[PDB]
RNA sequence: ACCAGGUUGAUUCUGCCUGACGUAGACGCUAUUCCCUAAGAUUAACCCAUGCAUGUUUUUGAUAUGGAAAAAUGGACUGCUCA
RNA sequence: GAGAGACGGCUACUAAGUCUAAGGAUUGCAGCAGGGGCGAAACUUGACCUAUGGAUUUUAUCUGAGGCAGUUAUGGGAAGUAAUAUAUUGUUUCAUAUUGUAAAAGUAUAUGAGGUGAUUAAUUGGAGGGCAAAUCAAGUGCCAGCAGCCGCGGUAAUACUUG
């Protein structure tokens, strides 16, 4: 179709195995999502960058190991699943893309809102948090945000409070 | 509840239109957006001019955030005010339909004269 | 016909072995605007004749229940099969119907004989509903 | 199509007019003269989107017909003239 | 000689029961939440599958 | 970057049918929000009731304080359809 | 006429017509709404120059080009139908200010009341194999019927009808 109404994730190849729907409930259950569908959004683009993971490893251009590869790392790292590296040196470039490839599902996964609060003293278990964010009772530094799968960079993370005005403080 | 606080971003002067412009601030605590009434008389105090030269447009929220923008132009005088800004920006400070003006046009149009000779030739019948 | 500067005899070579292709052949002759059965749609519509039952093959014994309709379209007469129990009880002569295909490529599957189409819609009223009893026939 | 063409549409429009490529239609199609069709610019867009004089296209006849505009020492009152390279 | 008179002798002919009003079901995360923490006590991750769910 | 069921008392092959998955149109049953995006192309480039889409301008000034005509300028662009 | 073999310009023939006082006169919706036919198959005979443009200077003239709203499961997003242990708290279905609009909606910010998740708030398809899920119960007995392919139905059917 038209490119504002394309569909981005299809429907599984095999419908029915036993030894792949109990591996993915575990992770239903575990995080508190509502959908199969909204399961298949984070693991897609999962998929992409391990795309383009392995064609930097092969490329023989002298210029494509100094400018798109560092344009890789980074953003991860603004979004925080990669921890942080020196990008002046060139043998730690090399250990990043490597480092990518050992990732999974659930390093997307855990750099959610709604997760990020639970993890945080502020909910008791991730379904608190789920009934907690949609009411408006959870603020970020300035911003009073509505949407629990929100991903949380990596500098706006340990400003997460209480939104200050609202009746689940005193006020 | 009303609060109401204003601060002055990007202040810039026009000599041709013979105006000033300015971003203003609003920090609408524990209130909704403020009505236009009373910012209108709060730029009279700091800025000495009256109350009727000044307009201010588009007073938009950010979502969430407690806080708009809008816009303030002001002059000095009250008859350029008229001439610089558009019609109906000034009738909110303070015609015929559509489907008739395309009938009398089209009969305008029609006729090779005055009313006089329209009425003449009925005269003779 | 191996070679570097033999482009010229081996796409000649290789259109004629395509057009044994059981498939490729029915799209060069343009078969189905030539020889549909019920044109080129997914329904169609028809007035009831005959409310006859077919016996099925061997090694099977039942009795199944058609009937012969008449096209609007085309013209033609043709046969459906009602997919129902207890569905041709609604069903009065003179009447119209909606037609649905098997979806067995223009063959025919089950143990009946020679017939590929089956009756939906009975005067703008949803037989799979009617069954249901959803709906009642006026 | 027996003559010009008059109508000028912004998704063809010249990349370095700087224009948004957003709710718009139409753009403006300049007059002939004495530069090319690449060095040149429509006059309405520099008092609107370059310099910042004006906010809609009654402010944009205010300040041409007070009759300060000057290019190349010469006073203009037309909003379709163009602009070219290196004049000033 | 084919007979039609038969049609529809086995449905008219089972005598019907009423239905049994039941609870409103719970839907969305709470409907997959009840069918995971059922599973898990009885140990349905551990044993593969292995086991017989509608169990009557 | 993935295959399964069907010829025999049982086995190994060639060979085809079928299941699992996409893209455009139509249809059955059931529906609380908000923002974005689309709608007589496929058969008939078949016939049309009614209403509306091209006029501006002191250039002169109608026995007429602001409009009659004449002059000047554009109606060849824009929009609709795919024989 | 600078530019037309122009059709919301003219002339003739062919196929279809309409008005009349009978001598004559006249029409081209593959422009926007709307009706008829055809089909399995597709929407308001709605408001307006706000923004982008055209008409030889376009700040007040015109603009069914072009915007702004109504009808429709055409698709893609952000979300709901509960949470903590009967009870507590409190999302939608209700209203109202301001912002806004060419004038009206709508969105956003704030404010009001009432008290309910058996509720105003969940459906569609399937249960022999492929292929995740019952040899559970009651009826019928090669009948009525089901099945893309293999195949079930002969008084104990996990393979038809109901629960
Ligand atoms: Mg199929
Ligand atoms: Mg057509
Ligand atoms: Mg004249
Ligand atoms: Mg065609
Ligand atoms: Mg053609
Ligand atoms: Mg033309
Ligand atoms: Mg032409
Ligand atoms: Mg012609
Ligand atoms: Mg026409
Ligand atoms: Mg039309
Ligand atoms: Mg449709
Ligand atoms: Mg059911
Ligand atoms: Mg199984
Ligand atoms: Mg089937
Ligand atoms: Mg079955």
């Amino acid at each position: 179709a038209n490119q504002f109404s394309k569909r981005l994730v299809h429907k599984p190849r095999n419908p029915f195995e036993k030894d792949r729907l109990i591996k993915e409930m575990q992770i239903v259950g575990k995080f508190g999502l509502k959908n199969k569908h909204e399961l298949r959004l984070v693991e897609k683009n999962f998929s992409n960058d391990k795309k383009e993971a392995r064609l930097l490893l092969t490329s023989n251009k002298v210029e494509d190991i100094s400018i798109n590869s560092r344009n890789l790392l980074d953003k991860l790292c603004t979004a925080g699943i990669l921890n942080g590296i020196d990008l002046t040196s060139k043998e730690e470039i090399l250990n990043g893309l490597n480092s990518i490839l050992d990732l999974t599902i659930d390093s997307y996964l855990e750099r959610t809102l709604q997760y990020k609060v639970y993890s945080s003293g502020l909910a008791k278990s991730v379904h608190h948090s789920r009934w907690l964010i949609t009411k408006g009772q959870i603020s970020i530094q300035g911003v009073v945000i509505k949407r629990p799968n929100y991903v949380v960079k990596a500098e706006e993370e340990a400003f997460i409070e209480l939104t200050p005005y609202s009746w689940s403080n005193n006020t | 509840a009303a609060n109401c606080e204003l601060e002055i971003l990007l202040q810039k002067s026009n000599s041709l239109l013979s105006r000033k412009e300015l971003s203003l601030k609003i920090h609408h605590e524990e209130s909704p957006v403020p009505q236009k009434k009373v910012i209108t008389d709060k730029l009279s105090k700091l800025f000495q001019t009256k109350n009727d030269n000044i307009v201010v447009y588009d007073i938009t929220n950010t979502p969430g955030t407690h806080t708009s923008i809008g816009r303030v132009n002001i002059y000095s005088n009250q008859d350029d005010m008229k001439r610089v800004e558009k019609s109906y920006m000034v009738a909110r400070k303070t015609r015929k339909p559509r489907r008739t003006r395309k009938d009398e046009r089209k009969k305008a149009y029609k006729r090779f004269g005055t009313v006089k000779r329209a009425m003449k030739k009925a005269e003779r019948k | 016909m191996n070679g570097l500067f033999a482009a010229n005899d081996l796409i000649k070579s290789r259109k004629v072995k395509r057009r044994s292709d059981p498939y490729y052949r029915k799209k060069i002759l343009g078969t189905k605007y030539k020889h549909s059965k019920i044109g080129n749609g997914p329904q169609a519509k028809g007035i009831v004749l005959e409310k006859t039952g077919v016996e099925a093959k061997q090694p099977n014994s039942a009795v199944r229940k058609i009937v012969k309709i008449q096209l609007i379209k085309t013209g033609k007469k043709i046969s459906a099969f009602v997919p129902h129990d207890g569905s041709l009880n609604y069903i009065e002569l003179n009447d119209e119907v909606v037609v649905e295909g098997f979806g067995k490529k223009g063959h025919s599957c089950g143990d009946i004989p020679g017939i590929s189409y089956k009756v939906v819609k009975v005067q703008n009223v949803s037989l799979l509903a009617l069954f249901k009893g959803k709906k009642e026939k006026p | 199509t027996g003559g010009p063409r008059k109508h000028l549409n912004r998704k063809v429009a010249p990349t370095s007019w700087k224009l948004d490529k957003s709710i718009g239609t139409y753009a403006i199609r300049p007059h002939s003269g004495p530069h090319k069709k690449d060095l040149c610019i429509p006059l309405a867009y520099v008092l609107e989107k370059f310099l910042e004089y004006a906010n809609n296209r009654k402010e944009i006849q205010i300040i041409l017909k007070s009759k300060n505009i000057k290019i190349n020492g010469k006073i203009i009152e037309k909003r379709k003239y163009p602009v070219g390279f290196g004049d000033v | 000689q084919i007979n039609i008179k038969k049609a529809g002798k086995v449905k008219n002919q089972t005598p019907k029961v009423a239905k049994q009003e039941k609870q409103r079901a719970k839907t969305g995360r709470c409907a997959n939440r009840r069918k995971y923490e059922a599973r898990l006590e009885m140990g349905y991750f551990e044993c593969n599958g292995k086991m017989k769910l509608n169990l009557k």
